[PDB]
């Protein structure tokens, strides 16, 4: 149920970071979880999301926003009860407060092909977030 | 690799060497474009997207079913032949079928 | 019968969706698996049937690199598809190349493959070789 | 037909300059253009006519990159050229690859291509296939 | 593709299947004496720059003009043959001509 | 290049177109891997390291000592034939030998 | 006329160790040299002998660049080798590619080459072509 | 007629710059134009030159000095009445004062193949130049 | 007999250096040469070795330790009576005092294949060494 974010900080342009998202009193193997970000003066935008069932081939279903494709990689470890985001080749437009969210509305049935989990009205249990700042 | 021969001796004869859909539509390389006069030049050609014409094969003597099962047992023989070769680029089979036809025709 | 010119032979690719086989992404993902130790192969085919269902699949590891292969210059997208399913995925505990469990082929634009490439729309199918001259071609086609 | 060995088939490249076609670089550049969406093709030939005028051409965009293709390891310079014209150019409004307007081929060392490459000396010409045995070959060659 | 069987009967026969220069000088690959003591090895070989010999085909029975005409009309079939294939490397052709000769004469 | 036919009837016959070992242990692909049932599928295949099988060709009518002699006179024609070609990829000769066989059975 | 199919043509590659030629690395190094101006050529064979001695050789200049060429994707290690000699050395005065001084080919996994490659196990040998069918091949095999 | 240069400055080794050459009271569509440079204690050397006709294929024929091939590029825009030079991968031997020049003696006929416009006695209307300095 | 080292110093990570080793009253064309290194608190380890016969093809026989393969290149010049080692892509684990050694025990017969000269009990005539330090 309760979540927390870690790993944010200040980096230069073109740098890399890795965010961790953990839950203490909640088993993450029943929810699909997503990373969002919010800039000052802007709305809270989708970044990435990862699903809940395994499929042998195409293991965990992932989805990314178009500005962060081929740069950001989401990951899930159920045994460590963790969700990671490895961010690579950072731009100064990526400076935001990053948030971790969970949902149990979807991620039933099976594989979610195409844009899925891209909204914010069904994700709950937002953490306090962490500040990622990319500047020269 | 198995190969039928569609003769015309409408009715057609077959000579070699549910799970079937009757409606068969295909795409094919252009033939009438050869009669254009100037479009054989690559600068005046159609390009990648306009290279294909759609068509339909009619199912008159269980033609489509005997092509679908032909592919389904042809893929078993062809893949072992792909196992033997050492090249990973695109490999052609037209010359091998022609030489096999000339070798068994003698 | 007889065979007159070298160009009179054809190799069509017939899709598995015409074999009354289920083509939903869940029911088609159970025919694909990773394996090490085998080279990939390609074979030229002339023409074929357009599929009801086509797929565009990218699979990456938790590190970030892709588990599939880069497409060569001859690989193109499949010509005509009624619908295309866009699927992204993450597969931690798997290594090697992608292969088809039934022994079928991954059809592209005039190239059939034993493996699956990146960012390229394919279908499942099997190719067959035959001899057709121009007279019965005009008798059958269209 | 007298065809006994496979190496009795010759593919000769004859230049356009032997067809009394004007071959100065002034009026030879109007047979060439750019086009997108066409793959380049190469074909192997055996021998060829000694050329009169050849060309060595590199063109570039105003950003500083060449508009012609990178030549493969197969592509080499044309063997015999009496005159080689060195042309350096720059073409802003032009995208795609280089193509020949007459349908002729750009001859290199035993390779005829439908496109032009970077830093390689070519000529304009067309190839022809014939069947020549050794006893008639010694009669004409000198 | 068109192909003549350039054959003998001094007086010579042209079979099948201004804008001309009579003088035809060409380059080729060592007309005769293909062997020597140690020449077939590529270490003691000719090299990439010096493996070409020069010859002069004589216009006996209007050979050069008609070869030029045949070369200028071959491109119609050749570009349409190259359009169908999708491989972008060098494409051999003498095997197709030999198989065409075998298929047509039988 | 040279290619002997090698026929049986046990007495045996040779038809073309010490300094040797009698024993000849070779590796081959397979007689018939189809007997497994599903081994033709690449996912159920053996892979690179288990693709070959071992065999022993027996020097019956001085077979090994004439194949070792044949392989050395083969090299000259092969090096010249590779000199003619300009492609640096691997070149297949099976179609070439088959066409050379078909163009001489007249 | 014993050719019925095209799969009856085999391409066994016989090694020089069975030719009563010495195969120690010192004496085998005296059949190898360097030369520029010759393109490398590869040919495909199907099967061959089990070699007695094999070699794994890398040669570098004083700067650090390997004088041997890099191997393509189809070049693999030789299948059967009783002894693989691991040799590494430095050759200052030598430019070009590696060539054999007799006419023998550098045998790899079903590929015979006229040149050496980086970090691949090869042997010496010459390939031979003949025609056998299945009755003879069960008569001779094991 | 009256030309001016802009865009020079101080860069490190391996850097890049872009110089502009504009004309106030002269339309440059009647001149073939070139860039030169001069070092202290050295003569004024050729760098690059560009012609005046378009040819559809091989649009504007250019020429470069041998020390600046595959690094420098010259270009022109007729509607903006401007000639640019983009220099990439600078060496400290390129430190000089750069000058812009035009000719009407050449740029007749058509396509100029081979070393053309490599002299300095036909170029006129030199600008004041700009200083390009490459140092560590 | 008397050997001396030169070329060491302080570099950053990923840098390159070139060490020379010179003999005053000894001709090094009679001996097989080798480079070693020693860290403070560690034993003296093998780095590289080079043999004494030429072989036309494969030339002078070399050998490298497994930690320094594809990075370090040894060389000998007989006329200048020098032996060199070029270090490329330095790591901070390479920080050591480097030593030069000669042997006349092996390097007879000819071609030395496989791990050869990897020990230290037969090398003699050690120099004073030079300090190579790789640090940030
Ligand atoms: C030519 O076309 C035919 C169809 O016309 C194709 O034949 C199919 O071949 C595949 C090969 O894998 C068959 O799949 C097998 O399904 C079985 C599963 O059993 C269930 O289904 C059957 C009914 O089909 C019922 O008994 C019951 O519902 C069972 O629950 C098994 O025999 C096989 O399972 C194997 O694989 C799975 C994982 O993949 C594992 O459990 C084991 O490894 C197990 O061995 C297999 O999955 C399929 O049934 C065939 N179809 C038909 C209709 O018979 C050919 O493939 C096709 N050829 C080409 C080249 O495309
Ligand atoms: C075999 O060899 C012959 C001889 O060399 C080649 O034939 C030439 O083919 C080209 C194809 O482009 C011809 O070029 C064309 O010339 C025309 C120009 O207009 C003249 O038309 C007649 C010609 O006598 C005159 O009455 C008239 O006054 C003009 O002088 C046009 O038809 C073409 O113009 C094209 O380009 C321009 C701009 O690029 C545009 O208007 C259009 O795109 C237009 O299509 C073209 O320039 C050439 O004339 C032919 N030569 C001869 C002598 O007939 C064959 O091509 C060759 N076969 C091969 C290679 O396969
Ligand atoms: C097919 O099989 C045969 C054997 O059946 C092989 O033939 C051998 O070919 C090589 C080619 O290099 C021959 O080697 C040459 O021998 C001569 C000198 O060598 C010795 O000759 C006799 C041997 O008893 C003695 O006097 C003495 O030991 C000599 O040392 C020369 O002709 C050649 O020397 C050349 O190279 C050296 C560089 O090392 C230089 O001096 C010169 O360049 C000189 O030209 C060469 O050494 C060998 O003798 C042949 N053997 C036999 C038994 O005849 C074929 O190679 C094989 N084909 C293949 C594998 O493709
Ligand atoms: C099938 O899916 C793949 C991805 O799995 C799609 O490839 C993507 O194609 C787009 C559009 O061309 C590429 O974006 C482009 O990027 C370049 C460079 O940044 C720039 O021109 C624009 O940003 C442009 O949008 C994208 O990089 C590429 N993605 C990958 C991972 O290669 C492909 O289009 C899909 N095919 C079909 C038929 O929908
Ligand atoms: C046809 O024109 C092209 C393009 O100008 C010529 O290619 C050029 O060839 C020269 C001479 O070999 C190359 O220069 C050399 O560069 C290397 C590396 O810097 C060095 O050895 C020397 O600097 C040497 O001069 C040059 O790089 C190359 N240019 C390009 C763009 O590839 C080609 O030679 C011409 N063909 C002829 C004259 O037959
Ligand atoms: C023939 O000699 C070459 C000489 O390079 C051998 O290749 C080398 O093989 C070793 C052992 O697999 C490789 O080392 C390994 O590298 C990986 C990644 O760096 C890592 O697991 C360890 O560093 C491990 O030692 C080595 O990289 C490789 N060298 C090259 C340049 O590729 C080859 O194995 C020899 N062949 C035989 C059959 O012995």
């Amino acid at each position: 149920v309760q979540l927390q974010e870690s790993g944010g900080g200040l980096v230069q342009a073109g740098g890399s970071l890795r965010l961790s998202c953990t839950a203490s009193r909640g088993t993450i193997s029943l929810y699909a979880m997503a990373w969002f970000r919010q800039a000052p003066g802007k709305e809270r935008e989708f970044v990435a999301a990862i699903s809940r069932f395994y499929n042998d081939f195409i293991g965990y279903s992932t989805n990314y926003a178009d500005s962060v494709r081929a740069r950001f990689t989401i990951s899930r470890d159920n045994a460590e009860n963790t969700v990671y985001l490895l961010m690579n080749n950072l731009k100064p437009e990526d400076t935001a407060s990053y948030y971790c969210a969970a949902s149990t509305e979807w991620a039933s049935e099976s594989l979610q092909y195409g844009n899925w989990g891209h909204e914010s009205s069904k994700y709950a249990n937002w953490g306090q977030g962490t500040q990622v700042t990319v500047s020269s | 690799d198995e190969s039928p021969s569609f003769n015309t001796s409408i009715s057609l004869t077959f000579s070699y060497f549910n799970d079937c859909d009757a409606e068969l539509r295909i795409w094919s390389v252009q033939e009438d474009d050869l009669a254009a006069g100037l479009s054989w030049i690559p600068f005046f050609g159609p390009g990648i997207e306009g290279l294909y014409t759609a068509g339909l094969i009619k199912n008159q003597n269980n033609l489509v079913c005997r092509l679908r099962r032909l592919a389904n047992q042809t893929a078993k023989s062809l893949e072992l032949l792909l196992r033997v070769t050492t090249e990973e680029r695109t490999f052609s089979l037209i010359n091998r079928i022609a030489i096999d036809f000339l070798l068994t025709r003698w | 019968g007889t065979l007159q010119k070298t160009e009179d032979v054809h190799l069509m690719g017939f899709t598995l969706s015409g074999q009354k086989v289920a083509d939903s992404p869940l029911e088609a993902s159970k025919r694909w698996a990773f394996r090490t130790g085998v080279p990939p192969k390609n074979v030229e085919y002339t023409e074929g049937e357009e599929a009801k269902t086509c797929y565009n699949i990218s699979v990456t590891d938790p590190s970030g690199k892709s588990l599939l292969l880069d497409p060569p210059s001859n690989i193109r997208d499949y010509p005509k598809c009624k619908t295309v399913h866009h699927i992204q995925g993450q597969n931690p505990h798997a290594q090697g190349i992608a292969l088809h469990l039934w022994g079928a082929f991954f059809l592209y634009d005039r190239v059939a493959s034993t493996t699956m490439y990146r960012g390229k729309v394919f279908t499942e199918g099997n190719i067959a070789a035959m001899i057709v001259n121009k007279t019965v071609h005009r008798m059958i086609f269209s």
